[PDB]
């Protein structure tokens, strides 16, 4: 909905990511990243009638995940992956 | 299709072009989708796109480096292709261009590159240009290498790499710091009008070349020194890429007879050879004098080798020719005659919109700390045109460069780019800098818009519906021109004609007592038609001649000397008014304390056919005028203002604001005598009412009601 | 061209304007002409400089030169003139002038069509229409017009058909017209360039186009044309024709149309003078100017010289107040002296008009000048009526629509007021009409509706003060 609130944004992204407890930040196409906690609604933001966001994990995680030698290769889960459609 | 028209950009941003949204919705991205856009000389940029309620549905708004990264001008047409296989980087190489980093040394990449990039996620493509500003400097870079190619997106894992000498500009290339549009502050009416004159003919020559009809010839801009009349025609020049001539009175008038005469007939040839150009001719009134004025031989005949010059237009296919003066009237008239220079326009000086504008381009290099507030500077600055603000910010940046710079004690031929960029330029600098500062143009009339609104006029309910029904009827539906008031003074005559040109965006031109009074003393009554001109460069605007009566009271009024109710200055107002038309969107309006004496004809049909009685308030509006005049102030709950006003029966608007200051001051002598309370109090009004009397008469009241049936 | 000669040297310009004479009587018969007469030869009381002052000399000679210089006629052009030295105006010489002046409107049709002879015109193109609208156009803006419209037509059409190239098909160009769309693109990006200056033309208003006012028509033929129509009456009975007459009374009742109507039977020059020329005359120390003015009448003849707001000098000095004289003064003992001096064989005659006669300088009231008084009160009963019918005689009335009714409601209404009820009610009509394909006739509703917006301009004060001046006159 143009109306609806940023962090029902962040519900959707988590049930998409193939790891959904694993904090992370959303950047809006303006430059000013949104806060989850925040009871901000699209149409207020600048996310209407459509936008792209930019994603990145939290710090305190990337720290870990670099530290430990781990590829962050996947980002979504295969049960949305195995039906990724291409665009032309 | 998938094409739109380079218009200017409003987002000021160097990666981002912004559409109208149904534009985007055909090419089905999103806003912050990257997208490629697709210029001449098969040559491309990539950005990301955004979208405004502004932006023509028809057109891109991007700005200059996105616009010279195509190789395109405004006017022209691009392809965008949305592009969202786009990657994130690896490494990009970046360096800068040796025309700018010159005099400054240290890390670059800490002071420009990195925070332009940290978590912006630009979209950027090999062979780019880009301008990051700061440290007072306007640094630009070229992208010379990346990983991914021909494009990505810089991420905050992306290693950026700069090393080795700056690169030297290629004669292709423009440098990013030439004054273009985006460096003219205030007078966007005025540039606006140049570039209906002026860009197409230059844009598009094969249009003129097939016709007989030659586009104007030349354009003269007028107004006080350092407003802007060389830089517009620079910027026009060179955002449409026109060679640039500058001429000036001086240089041809140094020199000898003969040489004098060469000089200026060559630049026209070079004009021509390098067609097409415009010849900005700074200083006229100083190369073209009027002759009747001098008997120099050099005078005369460069005015007539001018006025050959400018004839011979008519060969020199798209060259136009600009000049600029301080006056329209201080030059010879010949110049003005039908062809040559038959199109003026009026700078003017900037408002208080138009004056933080102004500063706002001329801090775009600096650094500016947090309780720098450009608003507060701007309004006042007043008399200053934009020379005077670019001085005020170098003499404030220069107050900070000494504070900082005695701690900095870097002595060498360059300085760091790190200690220039913890320089920041605060409040009391700009203060200081105001104080020393003295603005040129303080004794010139300063036209704007004015701030008072129809809230700060209390009661008169229906007479501003009827100033809305004067200005609104003839542009949604012969209409009348202007509107005569008379009553008592005090009433609010001249807050009504502020408060409809502020509602209406118009600028308002106050003419008063003095001005009338002096222009008749001076026997120099034809500056009525340059009030006029003022008024129609001006429009919108409303053109107020107060205090008509003036000069017939300081002939007599009651008694009278060799005159009457006509005199030198209100005949050629009436002579003006006759010839001007109700598309001229300018509203006249006139006010008198004594209207049985006031020249009948400017009441005549077709004049100032409309009449407003402003009687003196009744009660409810005395209250509304209180609460008004106390809307700036905080007042106790104690102070019953319809008690107030049920006394002040006889008291006009003016009365009333005696007593509401009156009230103010003395609670300003409690609060600092307290100090040494925070609100007025009903003992302050009390005090108050013990001074303040009514200045109007129950019989001036009388002769005004009599008038009044007498006309109905 | 003056500038051009101006621009040369000491010795090169009066030698190169030496040669042009000297060639001109080699290919005798020859026309010389100069340009910008009044920068070759400025007044030389007006300018300061040797070569200035010399070059007039040579000027001067040259044309006196020109009874040895067989078959050989020098004409010149000013803007204005008496912006010229009047040496080269003295016998011999220069001894002949044409005032050109500005096109009238039937001139700016006639130069509308002359510059549209090669151009294919659509259905819908009204070139009369544009010529009424071009108000202080001149020929150069004119046919500027007709070449943008001709370009616009071009553009539309051959550049979806043709290349950037020199040669165009017969059957193209001629397969192209230019529609009104074109002609008013072009009128929108024109600008007059003689808008200010006065144009004199003879007038199209006829006895038709004014309501009312009957015996005041016959009486301006008796003194206007029975003086030349029956000269050997006057002669016989030892009659001096007036040289004008004085309209006063309400503005808008007809004062204007009068002095055309007469001027268009006679078909004669109209000269429209306003007060603020007046005003400037007294104020700028330029009374000369008066001279200009009538001798614009002498070389306009037939003409009727129209001076509206005669009333401005004598406000000029006061009006309601002023000094304890009289109203003689410099521009009002010019304009007397020129009308003292203007024989009635010129076939000018003199109209003007006030609204403010109790103040008018007896003067010009004296035999020899605008002797004769009409007065012309706001229309009555049977004028209205006759002013709303003429008005609407351009566009259908329905049946249902009572214009005696309206006459006789709106008593206080002068004739410029009921024209515009007229006008209002017509553009309701053709609003409404226009809106129907998105109506043949007026309605009563128009006229209806135009009322809400009509008002009378003539106070009931300002009527008494005219009724009482006229009665008083008996
Ligand atoms: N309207 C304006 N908007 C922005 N800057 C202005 C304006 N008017 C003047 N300036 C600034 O003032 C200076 C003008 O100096 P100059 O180039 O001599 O032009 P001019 O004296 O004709 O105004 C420049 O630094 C210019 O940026
Ligand atoms: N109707 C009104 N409402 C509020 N204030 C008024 C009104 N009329 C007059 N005043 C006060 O009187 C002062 C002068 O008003 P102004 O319009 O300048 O008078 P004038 O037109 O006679 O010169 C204003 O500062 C205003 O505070
Ligand atoms: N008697 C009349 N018959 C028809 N129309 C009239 C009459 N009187 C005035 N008008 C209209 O009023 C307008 C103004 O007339 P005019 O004589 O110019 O007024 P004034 O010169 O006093 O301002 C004219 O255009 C005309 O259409």
């Amino acid at each position: 909905y143009a109306r609806e609130r940023l962090g029902a944004v962040y519900g959707f992204v988590r049930e998409a990511l193939q790891s959904d407890w694993l904090p992370f930040e959303l950047l809006a196409s303006g430059g000013q990243k949104l806060s989850e906690d925040e009871n901000l609604a699209l149409n207020e933001c600048g996310l209407v009638p459509s936008a792209l966001l930019t994603f990145s994990w939290d710090m305190a995680v990337l720290e870990d995940i670099k530290a430990a030698g781990a590829e962050p290769d996947s980002i979504l889960k295969p049960e949305l992956l195995s039906a990724i459609e291409k665009l032309l | 299709p998938n094409r739109l028209i380079v218009d200017e950009a409003i987002n000021e941003d160097n990666s981002v072009v912004s559409l109208s949204q149904p534009k985007m919705d055909e090419l089905q991205l999103f806003r912050g989708d990257t997208v490629l856009l697709k210029g001449k000389k098969r040559r491309e940029a990539v950005c990301i796109v955004l979208s405004d309620d502004t932006c023509s549905d028809e057109k891109i708004r991007m700005n200059r480096v996105v616009r010279n990264n195509l190789r395109v001008r405004l006017g022209d047409v691009i392809s965008i292709q949305p592009c969202p296989d786009v990657k994130y980087g690896k490494r990009i190489h970046v360096l800068p261009i040796d025309d700018t980093v010159e005099g400054i040394t240290g890390n670059l990449f800490e002071v420009y590159l990195k925070p332009y990039f940290l978590e912006a996620y630009r979209p950027i493509r090999k062979g780019d240009i880009f301008l990051v500003r700061g440290g007072m400097r306007a640094v630009e870079f070229k992208v010379v290498e990346t990983d991914p190619s021909p494009y990505c997106i810089v991420a905050p894992d992306t290693v950026i790499h700069c090393e080795g000498e700056p690169i030297k500009r290629e004669d292709e290339e423009e440098s990013l710091n030439e004054v273009g549009y985006d460096d003219i502050g205030g007078c966007r009416k005025q540039l606006a009008q140049i570039k209906e004159m002026v860009e197409l003919p230059l844009r598009h020559p094969a249009l003129f070349k097939a016709i007989g009809v030659k586009p104007p010839r030349g354009i003269l801009l007028y107004g006080p020194p350092g407003t802007g009349k060389t830089l517009i025609a620079r910027a026009v020049a060179n955002e449409t890429g026109a060679f640039f001539f500058l001429i000036n009175g001086p240089e041809i008038m140094s020199k000898l007879a003969g040489e004098s005469e060469s000089n200026l007939r060559k630049a026209f040839e070079e004009a021509e050879k390098n067609a097409p150009a415009i010849i900005f001719i700074d200083e006229l009134d100083a190369i073209a004098p009027k002759r009747e004025k001098t008997h120099g031989e050099v005078e005369r005949r460069i005015v007539s080798q001018l006025l050959t010059l400018m004839d011979g237009l008519k060969q020199r296919a798209h060259v136009i020719v600009m000049a600029a003066t301080n006056r329209p009237n201080s030059i010879d008239p010949a110049l003005r005659r039908f062809g040559r220079f038959d199109r003026e326009v009026d700078i003017g000086i900037p408002d208080a919109t138009g004056r933080l504008e102004i500063l706002q381009i001329h801090t775009k290099n600096m650094k500016l700390a947090d309780d720098v507030d450009l608003e507060q500077v701007a309004n006042e600055t007043h008399g200053h045109v934009g020379a005077d603000l670019a001085a005020l910010c170098s003499e404030a940046a220069l107050q900070a460069i000494r504070k900082k710079m005695d701690l900095i004690d870097l002595e060498d031929e360059t300085i760091d780019a790190e200690v220039m960029n913890s320089l920041a330029v605060t409040m009391d600098d700009f203060r200081w800098a105001l104080s020393q500062s003295n603005p040129s143009a303080l004794r010139e009339t300063v036209v704007e818009v004015p701030q008072v609104t129809w809230e700060d006029i209390g009661g008169l309910e229906d007479v501003k519906r009827e100033l809305q029904e004067l200005v609104q009827y003839p542009v949604e539906h012969t209409p009348s021109k202007g509107v005569l008031f008379y009553g008592p003074p005090g009433c609010g005559k001249t807050l009504l004609a502020k408060a409809i040109a502020n509602e209406c965006q118009a600028n308002f031109i106050s003419i008063k007592g003095p001005e009338l009074l002096t222009m008749w003393f001076g026997e120099s009554e034809a500056n009525v038609r340059e009030i006029f001109d003022k008024a129609r460069q001006a429009a919108p605007c409303v053109l107020f001649f107060d205090e008509l009566d003036s000069i017939a009271k300081a002939r007599g009024g009651n008694i009278g000397d060799g005159g009457g109710a006509a005199d030198r200055v209100i005949n050629q107002i009436l002579t003006e008014m006759d010839g001007m038309s109700t598309k001229k969107n300018v509203f006249i309006i006139g006010a008198t304390n004594r209207p049985d004496i006031i020249d009948p004809a400017i009441l005549r049909p077709g004049r100032l056919d409309q009449l407003i009685y402003i009687p003196l308030p009744d009660e409810k509006s005395r209250v509304a005028i209180l609460k008004a005049n106390l809307r700036k102030s905080p007042v106790a709950k104690d102070v019953d203002l319809e008690f107030l006003a049920k006394m002040t029966n006889g008291f006009s608007g003016a009365d009333l604001t005696e007593i509401c200051q009156r009230a103010c001051k003395l609670a300003i002598r409690e609060s600092i005598e307290s100090e040494i309370v925070p609100e007025i109090r009903r003992d302050h009004f009390e005090e108050a009412m013990r001074f303040a009397r009514r200045s109007v008469s129950d019989n001036d009241i009388r002769k005004y009601e009599m008038f009044a049936q007498t006309l109905q | 061209n003056g500038p051009e000669i101006m621009s040369k040297l000491a010795g090169e310009s009066e030698s190169n304007l030496r040669k042009a004479f000297e060639e001109a009587e080699k290919n005798a018969p020859a026309i010389i002409f100069i340009d910008e007469l009044d920068a070759i030869a400025p007044k030389r009381e007006k300018t300061h400089g040797e070569v200035e002052r010399r070059i007039v000399s040579q000027l001067l000679t040259l044309m006196d030169g020109l009874k040895q210089r067989a078959h050989v006629i020098v004409m010149a052009a000013t803007n204005r003139p008496n912006s010229i030295d009047p040496a080269l105006r003295r016998f011999g010489r220069f001894d002949r002038e044409v005032d050109i002046g500005i096109p009238d409107a039937t001139g700016r049709l006639e130069i509308l069509q002359i510059h549209t002879k090669n151009m294919k015109l659509a259905d819908d193109v009204d070139l009369e229409q544009v010529a009424n609208e071009t108000h202080g156009h001149v020929g150069a803006d004119l046919a500027a017009l007709c070449s943008e419209a001709a370009l616009q037509a071009i553009r539309k059409k051959m550049d979806l058909i043709d290349l950037e190239d020199e040669t165009i098909d017969a059957e193209v160009m001629n397969s192209l017209a230019v529609t009104m769309d074109d002609f008013r693109w072009a009128l929108s990006q024109s600008n007059p360039s003689a808008l200010r200056e006065t144009v004199v033309e003879v007038p199209q208003v006829t006895w038709e186009d004014i309501g009312g006012l009957e015996d005041v028509k016959r009486e301006l033929q008796e003194l206007v044309q029975y003086p030349v129509e029956h000269p050997d009456k006057f002669l016989k009975f030892g009659m001096t024709p007036s040289k004008g007459v004085l309209f006063y009374g309400p503005p808008g009742c007809g004062k204007t149309l009068l002095a055309k109507a007469i001027a268009n039977e006679c078909q004669a020059n109209f000269i429209s003078i306003k007060g603020p020329e007046l005003l400037t005359m007294w104020f700028g120390e330029s009374e000369a100017n008066v001279r200009e003015i009538f001798d614009k009448a002498r070389q306009a003849a037939p003409c009727v010289l129209f001076f509206d707001e005669l009333d401005s000098i004598a406000k000029a000095r006061g009006g309601n107040i002023g000094d304890g004289g009289g109203a003689a003064d410099r521009v009002i003992n010019q304009i007397l002296t020129e009308m003292d001096g203007m024989s009635t064989k010129k076939n000018v005659f003199i109209i003007g008009a006030t609204n403010r006669p109790d103040i008018i300088d007896p003067a010009i009231l004296r035999p020899g000048r605008l002797d004769q008084l009409i007065y012309i009160p706001l229309p009555d009963e049977k004028s209205r009526v006759a002013i709303l019918k003429a008005n609407l005689r351009k566009s259908p009335v329905a049946k249902d629509v009572d214009l005696e009714f309206l006459a006789k409601m709106t008593n206080g209404f002068s004739g410029a007021d009921l024209t515009e009820i007229c006008q209002r009610a017509c553009k309701l009509a053709i609003r409404e009409s226009i809106e129907s394909e998105i109506v043949p006739e007026i309605r009563r509703d128009h006229f209806e509706e135009a009322m809400r917006f009509a008002r009378r301009s003539v106070s009931d004060n300002d009527i008494r003060k005219y009724e009482m001046f006229a009665q008083t006159l008996q």
